[PDB]
């Protein structure tokens, strides 16, 4: 049995940790709801 | 039981202690997740209960106690936050400028962040505030890293 719990607001944060790179992928979506990569 | 607005931890105890399945965003009176984390079964929230209402695999989308009410998009151009939740750890906002996903039916928003597997249903957000999708369901690259889909539904 699942069960939920409040972790907080959904709110923006100004001067946040800024991180990450934005890749472009080629890719597939399947009939499971599965992401694959073209190449 | 608790209905405000916010983002919430999905939890199990079926497995050994209380591990954390998942995240997910209550707006407008209507729990909103991952398909993979419930896999469309009932929530508990304090005493209550929340029956799933509408889902869909292929999206990896699922709202219970009413339809789908996330509407914001990904303008393409500006940074977005990750509103992080991790399992045992607490919630956390990470900024990032999302990358492409190209897909024969167009391209979508892909965040380049990677957190565990029990992070998946964590709202990622516009400069407003707004919930633009959820992190979860992406691909995972030559590297070993994960890059998530910015994943939004359709409000009715
Ligand atoms: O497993 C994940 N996501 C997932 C799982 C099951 C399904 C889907 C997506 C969509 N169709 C069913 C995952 C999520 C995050 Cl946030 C980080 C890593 C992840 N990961 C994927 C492989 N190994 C780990």
């Amino acid at each position: 049995d699942m069960y939920i719990e409040r972790a907080g607001d959904i709110t923006w944060e100004k001067d946040a940790e800024v991180t990450g790179n934005s890749p472009r992928l080629d890719v597939a979506l399947d009939e499971s709801g599965d992401f694959s990569l073209v190449e | 039981g608790e209905t405000t607005d916010g983002v919430y931890r999905v939890m199990t105890r079926r497995l050994l202690g209380s591990t954390q399945v998942g995240v997910g965003v209550m707006q407008e009176g209507v729990f909103h997740t991952m398909w993979h984390v419930t896999k469309g079964a009932a929530l508990r929230s304090g005493e209550g209960r929340l029956d799933p209402y509408w889902g869909d695999v292929k999206q990896d989308l699922v709202s219970y106690c009413g339809p789908w009410k996330l509407d914001a998009a990904w303008d393409g151009l500006s940074e977005v936050q990750l509103l992080a939740v991790p399992p045992g750890e607490r919630a956390k906002n990470i900024q990032t400028l999302p990358g492409i996903f190209k897909t024969k039916d167009g391209d979508i928003g892909a965040v380049a962040l990677d957190y565990p597997a029990g992070t998946s249903g964590s709202p990622i957000l516009d400069k407003c505030g707004r919930v633009i999708g959820l992190y979860g369901n992406g691909v995972v690259i030559k590297n070993g890293s994960y890059v998530s889909a910015i994943t939004q539904g359709k409000r009715e």
